[PDB]
RNA sequence: UUCUAAGGAAGGCAGCAGGCGCGUAAAUUACCCACUUUCGAAUUGAAGAGGUAGUGACGACACAU
RNA sequence: AAACUGCGGACGGCUCAUUAUAACAGUAAUAGUUUCUUUGGUUACAAGGAUAGCUUUGUGAAUGAUAAAGAUAAUACUUGAGACAAUUCAUUCAAGUGAGUUAGGAUGCCACGACAAUUGUAGACAAGUAACCAAUGAGAAUUUCUGAUCUAUCAAUCAGUUGGUAGU
RNA sequence: UGUAAGUUAGCAAGAAAGAGUAGCUCUGGUGAUUAUCGAAUCAGAACUUUAAAGGUUAGGGG
């Protein structure tokens, strides 16, 4: 509704439909794929519940992570 | 040729980046084939290791998938109404993945009434429901459960549907395709 | 003389560069020529030569045109040599049919020196080992019909013997 | 840069030897695949890789008067 | 012997001109790619043409120059039974791993499609072949972190330049 | 796009120098009223030819 902003249609890598109630696909929605990174990372509640469509995302898309972890403070966000 | 190298490019810095090779075959890029609609016209290409791509220089039919019926019926395209990175590729019916083309709904309707016995293209086909080998009645009672986006019975009935090329006809010579359907109808739709 | 019809299949110029068929000038020209059309014989595999070649008109430059033959041309034949090899050929100039055997005709050729009448080695016919050679190669597909193929579905069968066996919630299952 | 019958043609020693030039300044136009090993249709054939010899007060060790 | 076919000449050998985060060293990733060779595996009692060495006619001063015709082979080039495999796309059920809508299974579809129509009479057993998995492979190629000489009489540099989306 | 010496630092400077420009068929940006209405202006792309400011008007430069 509001992550539409571009040119073509923005899906997710693994964009699935649910089953209905009756047990059955329903190709009316598509379940919001999330995974668990690895060594001993939470994956945050906007993640989960938010509807934004990202596919470089460590948690919604299938981007690994990798050996090598630093950490640092943020310089700018332009 | 064309390479893919990073050698000739700059820095983060904004520094030029000096040369300490020539080129090299490790980073050789191949002129780009737009695959047009017309009379069919395939070439092999010999890629590395030996491997062949099958570079399509013109196609006319293609293979699409209807997602909620479960089937996939050759087709062949009528034309490309909306290409997502370029205008250009609408008005000379360039094929790439997720250019919105439109093709003949025939086999699918031909398939719709062997399958269901009704048919897509019929303006009362709602009103058809209500009014009704004779075991079809049996199936006739899952439209009353499920439901099509309107924008999809329009093409039926104008003989253009909506469908949204999955594959790369450069590199596996095929158009690949599927039927699109209610969220990305409706999307694609309003931009056209 | 009388004469007869002749057309033209070669020639070579006053210099000795040969005459192309596609090439259709008078002067000469170079081509990048590879073994396909004839003029370059290539070296290596694959390998490339820019050679000067000649139109396919002939011209007053021409010194050799080939439009000297079997045996002295004018009125005249004799011929030979190197009769057919394959089995199948042997049958089709001697009016043999499929089943009658053919070493009876098979062309041979004396030897005269300080005896031998030597023969080509027959190829494709119905002899002894070449009708047995399914059985010697082309049968005993055993290295994948009976030892394998049904190995797949013999050895398939352990998903039965204790995978199933171990599927059941238990510790390790005996090989007995 | 070379051959040429004057029409045309091939060649790339920062490979082993060797020549010119340059500079204060740097060796044989040798023999063999027997060592190490590589390639090949393969136990065998090639290898200026490699080995042996020639020049060698760049150097290092022992040793005459 | 020569010739067709197969393999090799992408290894080795020489030099240090270019090159100032470029290359290189240690480290780490490839869940972002991957051959060749070698090694483990997995999937008609026999067909069709023409080509060299061969023979014959030759040209040019000449090259590792070359033209015509006549035949002749294949583990060269093709067809063809012998019965799956791996590719793209759409949908779906999901177990090792730090971590994967992941190896894998199912459905529907397109392209591709076999295990030489092969060789030793001697040294039944070799030998050969096409695809598909795994190893060789801590290999190759890209990429992560840290590390380079002098110079401020070099203080501002950059416009595919920095990022995003879709494609190629 | 690019532009020097000199300088009273304001200029030199339209310096010098180079490229583009036509026709046709299209695409996109810049608003108002709450889907309808409207403006000449700019940018871009295929194709065609007799390859395009030059009919007229219209700096020679250092």
């Amino acid at each position: 509704m509001a992550e539409q902003t571009e040119r073509a249609y923005q899906k997710q890598v693994f964009h699935h439909h649910s089953r209905n109630e009756k047990g059955e696909i329903d190709f009316g929605n598509v379940k919001r794929y999330h995974k668990q990174i690895g060594m001993g990372f939470v994956t945050p509640a906007e993640a989960i519940k938010g509807t934004y469509i990202d596919k470089k995302c460590p948690f919604t898309s299938d981007v690994s992570i990798r050996g090598r972890t630093l950490s640092g403070i943020v310089k700018s966000c332009h | 040729g064309i390479t893919r190298d990073s050698r000739h490019k700059r820095r983060a810095t904004g520094g030029k980046k000096n040369s300490m090779q020539k080129k090299k075959k490790n980073t050789m890029g191949r002129q780009p084939a737009n695959t047009r609609l017309g009379a069919i016209r395939v070439h092999d290409v010999r890629c590395r290791y030996g491997i062949i791509k099958r570079r399509a220089l013109r196609l006319e039919n293609g293979n699409f998938s209807w997602a909620s019926q479960s089937i996939t019926k050759g087709t062949k395209i009528l034309n490309v109404v909306y290409n997502a990175s370029d205008n250009d590729f609408v008005r000379t019916n360039t094929l790439v993945k997720g250019a919105i083309i439109e093709i003949d709904p025939a086999p699918f309707r031909l398939w719709f009434l062997k399958f269901y016995g009704k048919d897509i293209a019929s303006t009362d086909y709602y009103k058809s429901l209500e009014s009704a080998q004779k075991k079809y009645a049996k199936k006739l009672e899952v439209l009353k459960n499920m439901k099509f986006d309107e924008a999809l019975l329009e093409g039926f009935q104008s003989g253009r549907v909506l469908a949204c090329i999955s594959s790369r006809p450069g590199q596996t010579g095929s158009v690949e395709g599927y039927i699109l359907e209610g969220k990305e109808l409706d999307f694609y739709s309003k931009k056209i | 003389f009388k004469g007869y019809i002749l057309k033209i299949t070669g020639g070579c110029d006053k210099d000795g560069f040969p005459m192309m068929t596609g090439v259709a000038t008078n002067n000469r020209v170079r081509l990048l020529l590879d073994g396909r059309n004839g003029c370059y014989k290539p070296l290596r595999n694959g390998e490339r030569r820019r050679k000067t070649v000649r139109g396919a008109i002939v011209a007053g430059d021409i010194s050799v045109l080939n439009t000297g033959e079997i045996e002295g041309v004018t009125n005249d034949a004799l011929p030979m040599r190197a009769g057919p090899k394959r089995a199948s050929h042997i049958r089709k100039l001697f009016n043999l049919s499929q089943k009658d055997d053919v070493k009876k005709f098979v062309i041979r050729r004396e030897v005269a020196k300080k005896k031998r009448s030597k023969a080509p080695k027959i190829q494709r016919l119905v002899t002894p080992r070449r009708l047995q050679h399914k059985a010697q190669k082309l049968e005993a597909k055993k290295l994948h019909k009976i030892a394998m193929l049904k190995e797949a579905k013999r050895y398939a069968a352990i998903l039965n013997r204790y995978k199933v066996l171990k599927a059941h919630g238990m510790k390790v299952v005996s090989f007995a």
